[PDB]
């Protein structure tokens, strides 16, 4: 299919052209002939610019009810929170809490909304969300360098300067098996693991090194406007919905301090 | 008919004029700055309502008490003075309790951050407060009157039940307008400056933002106490001591200082926030 | 769309009555309403008006005081209560729907009326009374007291048509616009107080009385009628 | 022939560039040296439309210059009578992540589309006094960014799956599909004769299409970032674009090369919308700086500002008679300037 | 003053 582009290039190369000395003096002659009909250049008289009957009053009475209905529905929709769920693949992002998809749940009489767009352009829409959720596989040592760079591409975005980030390190049960088997060497991928020590030892020292790499990119440059909240998940875990609520309480408490100017 | 002193009376037309002019300019500057200028939130609402309460006080508590002392006795009908007194006490109650409302809002927005509230509550709170004030200022019309006192000269005179009227009335007002507000205004900023205080010890496990809260609690409590304590002391004394120097210049001069918070509140609450003062200075320039 | 009326009967003076109209086929809760009567051998006459949401009512001074109008939305019904009747209240009663926003057309659908036997304000003039009529072009005219031209640019004059043994119909609204379902033989024109309906290429089923109506200010005054015969 | 065919690519790319080198014998900025400047353009606000309770994303006028339609992220579509600020219609949607809406030339239908990969059509003037759906068009694999009507039975759509499409509303099937770009497509602009249209893509290139044939004709370049807005000139022989590198550029059709660029050293934010005037002497643009600029299209000098908003603008529009200008923003207000 | 009649002076 390499010849397809060449065919279009050949079709494009054979075209007739005129010189700009005549292609611009023609654009100049269009305005001088239509100059006296653009009101935004020649101000119109103050009495001609367009900017009650028995029927004009019924029109306004009709318009006065739409406003109350709109305001009633908006004030009702004011309540709930809204979350955005990211994560590439191999992680199980669709199995942590139990076009475009949507999901609802509630704990302690507070409703959450979770979205999953099934990203450099459409990310502006989710600019007023409460928190972003990022999921990572903690048993796939080759894609970790991909996940590390995706995390930093998200943390350093332009439209997400004040949006906090929760972080789940998934599939920790496989990591214990892989590390205690002994057939896989972690230093084969990250050489600086040979010097690190902890501040089940072989698994703890392994997982804390994995966490530190993300927390370093986190605390590198944040200026104290948003922060990251790390957690260790598993394949089956029922206590995963309390963490998001306990972390949104701390996102809202740290948000009220800056409107009333107590800091 | 008993007379008075030309000299002592003169110093009075001066103190009240100073207080009135200050209380007018300060509140107006807060209102102008809030409207002209950024971060429209649930803070300017209460601050704006508080200023309206302070202006009502400064207009309907100093001006009558001042034109009165310009003359010796009030020249009018009965219902006029019977309503003047009502307004005078209503102002004092409302200007004290709007501040409690604002502080309580701050305290619960920091202490319990996940709370669902709408504008309907943010208006019903204010109307319930004003209704409570207008109901609590009632006996002002009962115990006061207009009557002749000597040689066919009439004035607004107060008549209490002889044994226990004056003591009970003054004690009730001082307990409902001084002690309870200061206790609640201490609890508010005791809880606020304890949550913020602990949060930073839990996070860093920085020292400049760890004292601004105490430097804001102090100024807030000290202004209130210093502004309200001289008036009630002499008031309780003169109404609790048969032998009291009611002829000294001190009692006469300090007895008229009731509206002193309306001078200090607009400066404090507009200076603590950063932009307002400089924004007004730039707009007027 | 359907609007069927009820009530009627034989009644002696000094009594009372209730009329009901049932609707089926549209969003009843967003249309205005009108009652309109017609004497046994006379034209049309306006009676009452209730708005949408029951927030603005208008009566006729001829019957103001004893009549009442009221609508029931979730049951889709319109009610008119009459008390202390007289001998001049013998007529056929209809029901009319209308809606108001920018660009709409009111008075479009009429109903089937009921009969009941009981044994300043602008005036419109319908000069002619009968004209013999084929494929021949015709013209009709109407005239008012003052000029209906408003400051919005609008002109509030309506045209209707009643065939023998039927309900009236809408042809043109606001003096120049043709309704929906109408052929292009009929057309409209006019100016301030000088109007003319120009029917061209006459055909069959176009025989009956014609009326003009106004909507500039209440009350709503019909005309006397111009009849066409073959 | 893995690389043998790749040899002719550079040859043709350097040959058409050489063929364009000959046509540049002067500059538009050279002959416009003797012309009357526009002067200070002072415009004030006339109407403020309130009623939306979220961010506002799209807006389109009507063909009579009185009725208009607007779309916002609260999940509502609203039609406005801009002479009295009355609401004529208010339509609720099924999804709330919308990005585009359109007005029909006749006045009987409106169209809406967003992050749900579907384009919806709504019938306005129907007996029974309701507003309901007519037809739903499916077949795109990305999100929708723009749409425009030709007649009451034909619509063009642009998607984030790097393609464009033409539809027939009665049947409901995609009859023509336009391919050839590399990144997401953001903008779209029909020609006054409705026989061609230009497109803007997320890879700094703009292509010209043919509706009856179905293939590309010309491709233009010279931006250093993604293109967000494109609009046709009144004459129909030229078009303008707007990108994220804080620059606006004017291209040409019969000369195949660009003519003018509108830049300022104090501007550092990206353009979000652009629109020409009725005569073709002014060019209005919207910025992330929370205000709009008014450039002189023939001298590239600035000639005014419109600073009435307190967030980014994201919409713009001029009437067919050129009476008023309408602007939306992320602060949930519409404003009419004149 | 205010709650009680003021003294002379
Ligand atoms: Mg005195």
């Amino acid at each position: 299919q390499a010849r397809k582009l060449v065919e279009q290039l050949k079709m494009e190369a054979n075209i007739d052209r005129i010189k700009v000395s005549k292609a611009a003096a023609d654009l100049m002659a269009y305005c001088e002939a239509h100059a006296k009909e653009d009101p935004l250049l020649t101000p119109v008289p103050a009495s001609e610019n367009p900017f009650v009957s028995a029927e004009d009053k019924a029109a306004a009475e009709r318009s006065k009810m739409i406003d109350k209905n709109l305001r009633e529905d908006g004030e009702k929709a004011r309540r709930t929170l809204r979350l955005l769920l990211l994560g590439a693949d191999n992680s199980g992002k669709s199995t942590i809490v139990k076009g475009i998809f949507e999901t609802k749940f509630q704990v302690d009489k507070v409703n959450f909304h979770m979205f999953d767009v099934g990203r450099r352009k459409w990310i502006q829409c989710f600019n007023d969300v409460t928190a972003i959720i990022f999921v990572v596989d903690s048993s796939d040592y080759n894609r970790l360098q991909e996940a590390l760079n995706d995390f930093k591409s998200i943390w350093n975005n332009r439209w997400l300067r004040t949006i906090s980030v929760i972080l789940f390190l998934n599939k920790q049960d496989l990591l214990a098996e892989k590390v205690l088997a002994g057939k896989s060497k972690i230093e084969d991928y990250f050489p600086e693991f040979a010097r690190y020590t902890t501040p089940d030892p072989r698994v703890t020292r392994a997982k804390y090194f994995i966490r530190k790499e993300f927390v370093d990119i986190s605390t590198a440059s944040g200026d104290g406007r948003h922060i990251c909240y790390p957690h260790f998940t598993c394949a089956v875990d029922t206590e995963n919905a309390r963490r998001i609520f306990n972390d949104c309480k701390d996102i809202i408490l740290q948000m009220n301090l800056r409107e009333y100017n107590l800091v | 008919p008993p007379r008075r002193n030309e000299a002592l009376a003169r110093v009075e037309v001066a103190v009240l004029c100073l207080i009135l002019l200050l209380a007018l300019s300060g509140n107006a500057c807060v209102l102008l700055a809030l409207r002209t200028t950024q971060k429209h939130s649930r803070l300017f609402f209460f601050m704006k309502h508080l200023s309206i309460a302070d202006l009502v006080v400064a207009v309907f508590q100093v001006l009558p008490q001042l034109l009165w002392d310009i003359t010796f006795r009030f020249y009018g009908p009965d219902l006029l003075c019977r309503l003047v007194k009502y307004l005078q006490v209503v102002g004092m109650f409302a200007s004290t309790y709007l501040l409690l409302l604002m502080s309580l809002d701050r305290c619960l927005a920091i202490c319990q951050p996940l709370r669902s509230l709408r504008r309907r509550t943010d208006r019903l709170a204010v109307l319930a407060t004003w209704l409570g004030c207008l109901v609590a200022s009632a006996p002002q019309v009962h115990i006061f009157s207009l009557r002749e006192v000597a040689d066919g000269v009439f004035d607004c005179w107060a008549v209490f039940i002889q044994p226990w009227g004056p003591k009970a009335y003054i004690t009730w007002i001082t307990l409902a307008v001084y002690i309870v507000p200061v206790i609640v205004l201490a609890a508010c900023y005791g809880l606020i400056s304890f949550k913020i205080w602990q949060n930073l010890r839990l996070k860093t496990a920085i020292s400049k933002a760890k004292i601004r809260t105490v430097k804001m609690t102090f100024i807030i409590v000290l202004a209130f106490i210093v502004c309200w304590t001289p008036f009630f002391f002499v008031q309780m004394w003169s109404v609790w001591d048969a032998n009291a120097p009611k002829e000294a210049s001190a009692f006469i001069i300090v007895m008229l200082l009731a509206s002193l918070n309306s001078c200090c509140n607009p400066w404090i609450y507009m200076l603590f926030t950063g932009h307002l003062f400089h924004e007004l200075v730039q707009r007027f320039l | 769309v359907q609007l069927v009326e009820s009530g009627g009967g034989l009644v002696q003076p000094g009594g009372s009555r209730k009329l009901s109209c049932s609707a089926s086929g549209f969003a009843f809760s967003s249309f205005g309403m009108h009652w309109v009567r017609q004497a046994p051998e006379k034209g049309l006459e306006w009676v009452a008006y209730i708005s949408s949401g029951s927030g603005t009512i208008y009566y006729a001074d001829t019957v103001k005081g004893r009549f009442t109008i009221s609508r029931d939305d979730p049951k889709n019904t319109l009610f008119l209560q009459m008390t202390s009747l007289r001998s001049e209240d013998t007529a056929m009663y209809y029901c009319v729907r209308s809606i108001y926003y920018y660009g709409s057309s009111p008075f479009d659908f009429w109903g089937q009326g009921t009969t009941l036997t009981v044994s300043s304000d602008i005036v419109m003039t319908q000069a002619t009374s009968s004209v013999p009529v084929p494929g021949e072009s015709v013209s009709i005219s109407c005239r008012s007291s003052k000029s209906l031209l408003h400051s919005n640019g609008n002109t509030y004059l309506y045209w209707f048509l009643q065939r023998p043994g039927q309900s009236p119909q809408l042809l043109i609204y606001r003096m120049s616009n043709l309704a929906s379902g109408v052929p292009d033989r009929f057309s409209g024109s006019g100016s301030g107080t000088a109007f003319t309906l120009t029917i061209s290429r006459l055909e069959a089923e176009d025989v009956g009385v014609y009326y003009c109506m106004q909507h500039l200010e209440y009350p709503l005054t019909f005309g006397a009628g111009t009849k066409l015969e073959l | 022939e893995l690389d043998q065919l790749r040899q002719e690519a550079e040859q043709l790319k350097n040959q058409i560039r050489d063929a364009r080198k000959a046509c540049a014998d002067a500059t538009l900025s050279q002959i416009t040296n003797n012309i009357d400047p526009v002067g200070r353009i002072q415009m004030r606000t006339r109407r403020t439309l309130r009623g939306h309770l979220a961010k506002i994303y799209a807006m389109h006028w009507g063909t009579d210059s009185r009725l208009l339609v607007s779309a916002s992220q609260d999940g509502k579509l609203i039609i406005w009578d801009s002479y009295t600020t009355n609401k004529v219609h208010a339509i609720p949607l099924r999804s709330s992540w919308v990005m585009t809406c359109a007005y029909a030339p006749s006045g009987n239908y409106v169209a809406c589309g967003g992050l749900d990969n579907i384009c919806s059509i709504y019938n306005l003037k129907t007996r029974e006094g309701n507003v309901r759906v007519s037809r739903e068009l499916a077949g795109h694999t990305g999100y929708l960014s723009c749409c425009r009507f030709l007649d009451d039975n034909q619509i063009v759509t642009s998607s984030g799956d790097t393609t464009c499409a033409l539809w027939d509303i009665e049947t409901g099937q995609q009859t023509t599909t336009f391919t050839g770009h590399t990144g997401d497509v953001m903008s779209l602009s029909l020609a006054p004769d409705t026989r061609l249209f230009v497109s803007g893509a997320c890879d700094a290139s703009a292509k010209l299409w043919d509706v009856r044939e179905g293939m590309c004709r010309q491709t233009f370049t010279g931006h250093e970032s993604d293109i967000n807005a494109i609009c046709f000139f009144p004459n129909g022989n030229a078009f303008a674009t707007g990108s994220d590198d804080a620059t606006c550029r004017l291209f040409d059709l019969r000369a195949d090369q660009e003519l003018m660029t509108y830049s300022h050293d104090n501007i550092i934010c990206g353009i979000t919308s652009v629109s020409f005037s009725k005569s073709g002497r002014l060019l209005l643009a919207g910025y992330d700086d929370f205000n709009c600029n008014v450039w002189d299209a023939l001298k590239a000098d600035r000639a005014g500002v419109l600073a009435g908003h307190d967030n980014r603008v994201s919409c713009l529009g001029v009437t067919d008679d050129g009476m008023a200008v309408a602007t939306g923003s992320w602060d949930s207000f519409l404003k009419i300037w004149n | 003053c205010y709650i009680q009649n003021c003294p002379l002076g």
